[PDB]
């Protein structure tokens, strides 16, 4: 009798022990996608920053060419608008 | 640890939850009921049943799969349900993967009858490679890291209370209150019917309403009074003579008719009180049938089954508040209050998972958890030999 | 690691599949390869089968591995995939004598996974990746997950995936996919064509199809300012049409909203549900049709917005006219809103975002393959450790 | 161009199989299928890209 209860007690003890183990070990589907998002955001910050730099560089090159002689299209339709006012 | 994975199926009284042991969330959850169509056609699936409801075809009928005991009811239909899951949600032959299922704690009386039927289904009909069945409240306590626990199942189809002492479901102390989610759904429907247009195919529509706007209502409109509404009301009136939030209004749109329903706080509280004072429902109920005294009863009976002083200190410091209904705001605190009233000499320690999702599927998660242990042999895994033995003379 | 030119991203779909071997280094671009998802099967003596890129001797059968986004014949599917992979291997090998000295060396593989695939389907697929194509770098992203990055990363949002014969409804909460709520509707772009055929039964199916594709076709709420307009046919014919060019979409849209409502109503944490409703994302080739997205928003809006029902609001106002505090409700949504697009991808800005899901994959792809850890993908090592099961160690 | 040899050249390893397996402590009276480290036609041609390019 006594040992039968003790067996049961240790059985459930080990059950709980395996459970509490996995509570710290597991790391689940949600853990992956959450980390991916945090990761992705930093990728966008760097990649986004690089894109901004590239756009700035292109603008700088265009400005330099003009001196030697979105807004890249706004100025074309704006100067074309004005051009058309003069053409007409 | 082990090279395995499995199918977990929880036939709840309202929701059937099923999925793979590989994942945190269930593969799918469908209503524990189905639409029978005529030749014989069985509809399973949340959206599918909704679509059937939209059809409104004469002859469609709703049948549940789980009885008042939390046990399988229409076994032939049960076959069809599981078959459905294996073909459309799990999408795998039932013969390849292992199956772990569960059931609520009972008094043990139907254990053998149920196992016989399961062996017939699992082995004789589905050829399931291996079979195991576990106790839900037990699993819940275990997932909480508890060896002893007072499981308070504030769910639908009644309220289950299961005292667990040293990993032992005290079957004699296990009680199953007839009051729960379903009851409240009925009361809500009946109380709000006065504000709704007009105040079996019809019953199929009842199911629809229950699965939709009624559920929406109870998710936010209901609230549990901190104290006994009656005494609390008096208290505020006393204080008024010496602010009273009970007059505060809450709003809810009745989607299908596009109209605003407005209730005061007291009324919201009135619904909650039915679980504590069922004698206010009608003359068919006793004061002892409220959750307060039911709990006390089961606590005391647990003491009777084995050193009451210690038993009370044990159960009252390992209280698990769970079940879907437990999400009604304030419910948890009210349980604490009821416990302090009936056990003012004991320190109370309760537990409750703040994530709504976790509670809704906690039974499944418990099964999930047990299904994921590395010491394979701990479970009472069953095979064809057990079906055979049973049928051997 | 990893060479930009060696990163392979493959996106399967019920019609065609997008393939993009290599990235554009500096920026992101629109996938240049597009291959019809079909393969031929020859029945030989006693049912023995071969697979072909064409119909050998007019004896092979036309097989379509994917149906409505779901794999119906995984044997055929992996054969289809195999063909693609070796196609690009030979393509680059012929284009570059030293291809195996660089870009065809270490090749990262990103496969976009349609949610309908079963657990066993996925296992078999990973098995072929490592044991047939012998690829030592595998990611099988959830399609919806990819989409959530493209929209400047969202925590709570919806993915509406419009297919051709099916539409998928996905809800994302806390960046996780709620699989038990995710569903699908047996309706898609083709149903538009079907209704248009019904509408104009005397037209050729191609007239209808090409019209759908045409800029004169539009979902309304300056060709909209004209009673009639025209469109040039595939044969160079001038097709003239009236307001029928604005019809045939509501049936699809209504059914979409039906499931959207039902699905979102089952989110447990209403605080998060409120957040979800303010970030709706719409993807799919058909969604490129102008005004479609706005109409879908509008339909969702009028059928779910929690706001004091028209007349009742006017009764507050009526009684006031004889300030009324906002009539708050415990329900949701109180705000329904489409998610905001990133303004940092000119190429995609120019192309339109109907295929943006690929972009999301591209973005996260460089996030993953420029990172020092391999935390989220299957390596040969991991494959050796768990077999196909390794996927659920890294499962997203 | 033999696509199989291209595979042997690209990306330059224990294989598994899906089959029955019997649990053991000892062996238990039941079996299930899983990915076991195993015991140790094709598409036949190559697709003509340039026909599948967005140009
Ligand atoms: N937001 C909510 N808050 C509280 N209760 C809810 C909420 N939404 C749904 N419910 C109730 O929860 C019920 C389902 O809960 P649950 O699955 O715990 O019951 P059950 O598991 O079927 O009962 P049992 O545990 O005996 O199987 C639904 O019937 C519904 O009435």
């Amino acid at each position: 009798r006594k040992k039968e209860r003790n067996l049961h007690l240790q059985k459930i003890n080990s059950i709980i022990d395996f459970i509490k183990e996995r509570q710290s070990e597991q790391w689940s589907r949600q853990e992956r996608c959450f980390q991916f998002g945090r990761l992705g955001a930093s990728l966008h910050n760097q990649m986004e920053k690089d894109e901004q730099k590239r756009i700035e560089r292109t603008a700088k090159q265009r400005l330099a060419a003009l001196k030697s002689n979105l807004l890249d299209q706004t100025k074309d339709t704006r100067i074309t608008q004005l051009l058309r006012q003069t053409n007409s | 640890t082990l090279n395995r994975k499995c199918v977990v199926i929880h036939n709840g009284s309202h929701r059937t939850v099923a999925g793979f042991s590989n994942v945190e969330l269930p593969q799918c959850i469908i209503p524990s009921s189905y639409i029978k169509r005529t030749e014989a056609e069985f509809i399973f699936g949340t959206y599918n049943m909704i679509d059937a409801a939209a059809e409104k075809r004469n002859g469609d009928e709703v049948y549940t799969l789980v009885d008042s005991q939390g046990l399988p009811y229409n076994w032939d239909a049960l076959e069809m349900q599981w078959r459905y899951l294996y073909d459309t949600q799990l999408k795998v032959s039932p013969e390849e993967l292992p199956l772990v299922i569960t059931m609520p704690a009972t008094n043990g009386k139907p254990d053998m009858a149920i196992l016989e039927r399961y062996y017939e289904l699992a082995f004789d009909k589905l050829n399931v490679p291996v079979f195991q069945i576990v106790i839900e409240p037990l699993a819940i306590a275990l997932s909480m890291g508890k060896s002893s626990a007072f499981v308070i199942d504030i769910g639908a189809s009644g309220c289950n209370v299961t005292p667990i002492i040293d990993g032992i479901v005290v079957k004699n102390a296990v009680v199953r209150s007839k009051f729960g989610g379903d009851f409240l759904d009925f009361q809500v429907h009946e109380r709000l019917a006065p504000l709704i247009k007009e105040e079996q195919k019809r019953s199929t529509d009842v199911w629809y309403e229950a699965s939709t706007w009624i559920q929406q209502f109870k998710s936010t409109m209901l609230q549990v009074s901190e104290k006994d509404l009656f005494e609390l009301e008096r208290y505020y009136k006393e204080q008024a003579d010496i602010n009273n939030p009970l007059v505060q209004k809450k709003n809810f749109l009745f989607k299908p008719l596009n109209k605003t329903l407005t209730l005061d706080l007291k009324e919201c509280y009135q619904f909650a009180e039915y679980l504590f004072k069922p004698q206010l429902i009608s003359d068919k109920f006793s004061p002892e049938d409220g959750l307060g005294p039911l709990m006390a009863k089961s606590v005391k009976k647990a003491g009777a089954s084995i050193s009451p002083e210690q038993v009370y200190s044990l159960l009252l410091t390992n209280v698990i508040i769970t079940g879907s209904t437990s999400l009604i705001e304030g419910m948890e605190q009210r349980i604490i209050k009821e416990l302090s009233i009936r056990f003012p000499q004991y320190k109370l320690t309760t537990f409750a998972n703040q994530v709504m999702m976790d509670r809704k599927i906690q039974g499944w998660l418990g099964a999930l958890t047990m299904a994921n242990l590395p010491s394979w042999s701990l479970g009472k895994w069953y095979s064809k030999e057990d079906y055979e033995t049973l049928k051997r003379d | 690691p990893f060479r930009q030119d060696s990163i392979l991203i493959i996106y399967p779909r019920s019609q065609t599949t997008l393939v993009q071997f290599g990235l554009n280094e500096e920026t992101f671009t629109v996938p240049e390869l597009e291959i019809p998802t079909q393969i031929y099967r020859t029945t030989r003596q006693d049912g023995s089968y071969t697979y072909h890129s064409t119909n050998k001797d007019n004896k092979a059968e036309l097989i379509k591995p994917i149906q409505n986004g779901e794999i119906i014949d995984i044997s055929a599917f992996t054969q289809f995939l195999r063909l693609i992979f070796v196609s690009i291997l030979s393509d680059r090998a012929n284009k570059n004598q030293d291809a195996f000295e660089a870009e065809l060396s270490n090749i990262p593989l990103l496969l976009i996974t349609h949610h309908s695939w079963s657990q066993s389907d996925l296992e078999i697929i990973t098995q072929y990746v490592f044991e047939s194509l012998e690829i030592n770098n595998l990611i099988q992203l959830p399609a919806s997950l990819a989409a959530t990055y493209s929209m400047i990363s969202l925590q709570n949002c919806c993915i509406i995936d419009v297919g051709t014969h099916h539409t998928d409804i996905i809800p994302i909460v806390d960046y996780a996919q709620l699989d038990h709520l995710v569903s699908s509707i047996p309706m898609g772009g083709q149903s538009i064509n079907d209704s248009l055929k019904k509408l104009l039964p005397q037209w050729d199916d191609d007239q209808i199809e090409s019209l759908k594709k045409s800029p004169i076709f539009e979902v309304l709420s300056k060709n909209s300012d004209l009673e009639f307009n025209t469109f040039w046919d595939e044969k160079g014919n001038e097709i003239k049409v009236g307001k029928q060019r604005f019809q045939g979409c509501n049936n699809l849209i209504k059914n979409i909203s039906n499931r959207v409502g039902l699905t979102l109503d089952n989110i447990d944490d209403i605080n998060k549900a409120k957040a979800v409703w303010e970030n709706i994302i719409i993807v799919g080739g058909t969604t490129s049709i102008s005004g479609f997205k706005e109409a879908l928003l509008g339909q969702l809006l009028k059928d779910h917005l929690i706001i004091e029902p028209e007349e009742e609001k006017s009764k507050r106002e009526e009684e006031a006219k004889s300030f009324v505090p906002t009539i708050e409700y415990v329900q949701c949504p109180t705000v329904i809103k489409l998610a905001k697009y990133p303004d940092y991808f000119p190429e995609w800005k120019k192309s339109g975002y109907s295929e943006i899901i690929f972009l999301g994959a591209q973005i996260v792809s460089k996030q993953i393959f420029t990172h020092p850890k391999d935390t989220f993908y299957i390596t040969r090592e991991k494959y050796n450790m768990k077999g196909p099961a390794a996927l659920w160690d890294v499962q997203f | 161009m033999d696509p199989q040899t291209l595979i042997t050249k690209a990306n330059k390893k224990e294989s598994w199989r899906y089959d029955w397996y019997q649990p053991s402590k000892e062996k238990y009276p039941f079996r299930y299928k899983t990915w076991l480290r195993n015991q140790e036609e094709s598409c036949e041609d190559i697709l003509d890209l340039k026909e599948f390019d967005r140009r």
